[PDB]
């Protein structure tokens, strides 16, 4: 269930859902696993805000355990293509793909909560078939791993060699360490 | 004859902390006197009239600005209201009612009606309500504005002078309205949210967005300065109606510190009234800074704090005033902040 | 099903759902298991109330058997970040995570019903894989257990060592015992 | 499906669902098993009626086979906290928890239908794990049984010893016997 609220305007009262009200303020929610349906919905929201105003900052709160890679990469290219600065915030958790979208936000407008947690690892996959086909799918996922590490270094500022060693296995990063790692800019402890 | 610098100097005695609004009004009124005084029968004729649109928060002193100006000003002044009006012969009120109300101030002199000024409050209350499948003919909404268009521009409407003793007179006077000035102003609600979205930043509900922490710490007024006609369209006003009022005023806000100034600097301040009331008795009235601070908080807590000063002050001195004639050999009265709260009694000096 | 009510206003009559009506009065309901979707919905409700009025107290009624930890920690940081005092009330039951959000409320504005019950235990987890991966997830969940005990002691006032001993196994605490333990301030037996 | 009705008012005609129409008259329905969601919904209804009118009696019709204990105890404390007299009626059946909420109503305003049936037994539970954990959960459920018997005696007027013997196993009570047992006040056979 979703509660309904009323926004008061001069013309009259209008009823909005909790998610649509925040959308009016250039705020999008990324919840649950990243799939083709959930990812395509966020893209439509960003484009709608671009047409309404291309000069206002967008805020993206991420709370997700990650998911499909191809679904997430569509959002990353969109955030960089559009003119507005997509601010990212980590609430609760940010897995491998959630962390990639987190650091891809606008530089200087990235935050993480004091008790949030980020986890990063290498892409997962698999295939069943002839040996010739296994080599094809293996080469493709290997290129993605190399591509995902190059972009991670660009926003985090670290070296490509460092990202390769840290992403060999699951690596959890607390909120303070994420700041020191260049993944985020600051922490929103209290309101000022 | 009245110089904008001189008229502004006089208004400063009655107005505190509002400067931009004074400059705007001074030019218009000076032009109005000049327009009516000078015949204008030169190569250039039919000079245009710049009507004034006043915007400000509730209880900011708009009514006092028109009335205090009317006090020193010779021409008559009236205080009408827009909410009572209802278009096309409806139950509420005919537009013509405004004109007949003016004549009483002008002693039924047509020449004096063109000289006088008119003021309207709560103009925002008639904002075009936009609900599509309800009526589609909003009497209280847009409809009222359409009727005022011809009125402000200029026209002659029949008005029974004095109402008539009985049917015997059965006559009406022709009153011009072109030369008449109109001051339509009201505290708009929700206007700050409209301009914030389009002018400053991505504010609102979210974390990074600027929260409304400065609800009372800072004044929203500075935002109103960047107002334009296009923003009023979203509010409900018709562009034609806005064209009739080119000039605009800001009247940012009243400050807690300004309340202290209102009690000391103005000639009609409450402190000076009670001070003279007791001076005749051979007693002096002293107000302390601590006492004024308590009054500000109490007035701020209640609605329309500016209009509530009389209640707070009167209750504090009601008991003392009763015993002052009875008491003898008392030359001074001291008021403390504790007395304002009601936990203490004012000190008496013999 | 959700019943519909009518709220009388000066402008006119408006129809509201039972949950949305209480939301208008700065009241949020936390029901069932704590997950990523339910938690992300409550966060938007808290933020919505902040813009309407940041000086009015919020009331949060909790009746839940607990759930995911990461979903609950996002709510904890939100209550502390925002300026309004988040009042918490325990109705029916408050499990491990429900108890952490209960005590995290503003001091002096925490209540528990006379027959409510609170339960606290240590974080639960598990992993299947190589020994190297088990050590990684084991170290991570251990930090959470230490972190959850530190914050519990901060609001309850107890010592870190006492919370560690009491959280080794399931521990049920009646409503009067919660007051003696510093978890709550009083009990709302009757209206005064 | 839920039928829609029309309520005639001075302002105009309004369409209401069958449950919302009765809610306007201070009537709440308790149907099915008692769970966290169904119980949390009824509590909001009681609070809504308190603000509308705190001096008018509330009527609560109960037809349920019982359910979770913790969900029901939140309702009992609520009925006792609020000022209005919560009238209770048993329709069809009233199990262990349904009977506790039935008898918990205001004294003198408790009724049972001529053919209704009440059943009471002891709390049910279970646990699987180490022996140390079983002892903890056993002591907890024992406190509830003792607490549930104490309150039953308080409202029914019987002695604690009598309630303990009668609640050792399932005990069915007809409508007339409920009056003799002090559980209810009268029977609403016909309208007078
Ligand atoms: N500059 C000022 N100097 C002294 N008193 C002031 C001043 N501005 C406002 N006040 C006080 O505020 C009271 C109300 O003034 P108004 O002009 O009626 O305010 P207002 O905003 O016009 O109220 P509305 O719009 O008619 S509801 C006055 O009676 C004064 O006590």
């Amino acid at each position: 269930l979703v509660p309904m609220v009323i926004e008061q305007t001069s013309r009259g009262e209008r009823s909005f859902d909790i998610y649509s009200r925040l959308l009016k303020e250039r705020v999008i929610f990324l919840t649950g696993q990243v799939e083709d349906h959930m990812a395509n919905l966020i893209v439509a929201q960003m484009l709608f805000l671009e047409a309404e105003n291309p000069e206002k900052d967008i805020y993206l709160y991420i709370n997700s355990p990650g998911g499909v890679i191809t679904a997430g990469m569509s959002i990353y290219d969109t955030m960089q293509f559009i003119k507005p600065d997509v601010s990212t915030i980590c609430m609760g958790q940010a897995a491998s793909m959630g962390a990639f979208l987190l650091t891809a936000g606008a530089k200087g407008k990235r935050f993480c909560l004091p008790n949030s947690r980020v986890m990063i690892h290498q892409p997962l996959g698999g295939y069943q078939g002839q040996a010739t086909d296994i080599e094809i799918h293996a080469r493709e996922i290997l290129k993605v791993k190399g591509r995902m590490n190059e972009l991670m270094a660009l926003h985090t500022g670290q070296s490509l060699e460092q990202i390769e060693r840290d992403t060999e296995r699951d690596r959890f990063l607390s909120a303070p360490e994420a700041v020191e790692y260049g993944l985020v800019d600051s922490i929103l402890t209290h309101r000022n | 004859l009245p110089t904008p610098h001189e008229i502004r100097n006089h208004l400063d005695d009655y107005v505190i902390g509002q400067e931009q609004a004074k400059k705007v009004l001074a030019v218009a009124v000076y032009n109005h006197y000049k327009r009516l005084r000078n015949g204008d029968t030169s190569n250039g004729v039919e000079l245009g009239k710049s009507n004034i649109l006043l915007i400000g928060p509730t209880g900011s002193g708009k009514t006092l600005l028109a009335e205090t100006l009317a006090r020193l000003l010779d021409v008559p002044f009236t205080m009408a209201d827009a909410t009572t009006l209802t278009e096309a012969g409806y139950v509420g009120e005919d537009v013509e009612n405004i004109i007949q109300k003016l004549l009483q101030k002008s002693d039924y002199d047509v020449q004096k009606a063109q000289r006088g000024i008119v003021y309207i409050d709560q103009i925002d209350k008639i904002s075009r309500k936009s609900d599509n499948p309800s009526i589609t003919r909003d009497v209280s909404g847009e409809g009222v504005q359409q009727a005022l268009l011809k009125l402000i521009e200029g026209t002659v409407a029949a008005v029974p002078p004095q109402g008539g003793r009985k049917h015997p007179q059965q006559e009406f006077l022709q009153v011009d309205t072109s030369k008449i000035l109109f001051i339509c102003g009201g505290a708009f609600a929700g206007l700050d949210k409209v301009i914030s979205h389009r002018v400053e930043t991505g504010s609102g509900i979210g974390f990074g967005a600027t929260v409304k922490a400065k609800s009372d710490k800072a004044s929203e007024g500075e935002l109103l300065a960047q107002v334009e006609p296009e923003d009023l369209i979203k509010f409900g006003l018709i562009p034609e109606f806005i064209g009739r009022l080119p000039v605009v005023a800001t009247l940012n806000e009243l400050s807690e510190e300004a309340l202290i100034q209102i009690l000391k600097e103005p000639k009609n301040a409450l402190t000076k009234q009670y001070q003279a009331l007791f001076n005749l008795e051979g007693v002096d009235l002293e107000f302390r800074d601590e006492a004024l601070d308590a009054i500000a908080k109490k007035a701020m807590a209640r609605k329309t704090g500016a209009r509530g000063l009389r209640s707070i002050v009167e209750a504090a001195l009601l008991d003392t005033m009763y015993d002052l004639p009875s008491m003898e050999d008392v030359e001074k009265v001291v008021i403390d902040e504790s007395v304002i709260d009601g936990q203490s009694e004012p000190l008496l000096i013999y």
